[PDB]
């Protein structure tokens, strides 16, 4: 019988990424080859297959540094990270194939999709 | 606010 | 030139959610009277006003442990804590006014708004 | 995905 307020969760995704672009309770660094991005662990996992299977892990939880693959591209991290913390992906006919191969790295089926339907179409 |  | 995945942010608290009920990540104990309640600090932030306030604080953003104003009542708080993990407020006759004052201490203006119009419809 |  619970009445529901339907822009709670973007106002609450909102307020993270606000908290991101402060830089409060960030508890983590991705390093993407030269770069840094700073973020919270729990946003992480939300998103992404890949994060939530390296903080589920006893070890890796405890981290506060994790390390990219070399091949993943910064500005196609950027860009996901952006789309973790506000719904909104910035696909472009410049970035779609390095946004793509990040997103399934990543493990994040939603941007994959699309990708796939962009690049599908541009054929 | 809805009913959900 | 984004597009915009609309069920994103419900999909990210969907999953904070999940982490709260596997108490993956709680980085805090709320103590309300005789009960704890386990969360995220940057969840309690992004929802309420008085958490907001209490994790920028430089000494009580490293606390542990918050304990709420004694007049605070546990299920209205439990209520609440679910709604900020969910979008849904169980709203009944018998916790109105406990969900409402709780709402006002947490500075939960959405929640006191539409508490405010269903006790004005019941007068 | 829609156009926001
Ligand atoms: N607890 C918890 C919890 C935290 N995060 N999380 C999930 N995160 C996730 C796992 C896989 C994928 C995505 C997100 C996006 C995608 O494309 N794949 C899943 C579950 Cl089942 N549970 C949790
Ligand atoms: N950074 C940051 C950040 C994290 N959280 N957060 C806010 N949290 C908040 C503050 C006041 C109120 C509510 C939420 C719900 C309500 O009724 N009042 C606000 C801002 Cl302006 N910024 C942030
Ligand atoms: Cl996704
Ligand atoms: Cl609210």
């Amino acid at each position: 019988s619970c009445i529901q307020f339907t822009r709670h969760a973007s106002d609450v995704l909102l307020n993270l990424n606000r908290l991101r672009s402060r830089d409060i309770l960030t508890d983590v660094v991705i390093v993407v080859s030269r770069e840094q991005f700073r973020a919270h662990k729990t946003v992480l996992m939300a998103c992404s297959g890949l994060f939530y299977s390296i903080f589920t892990d006893q070890l890796k939880c405890n981290l506060s540094v994790i390390n990219l693959d070399p091949e993943i591209n910064p500005e196609g991290f950027c860009i996901l990270l952006d789309f973790m913390y506000t719904s909104r992906l910035n696909l472009r006919e410049g970035n779609i194939m390095a946004v793509m191969a990040t997103a399934m790295y990543l493990q994040m089926e939603h941007v994959v999709d699309t990708c796939r339907k962009f690049i599908k179409a541009s054929e | 606010w809805v009913i959900p």
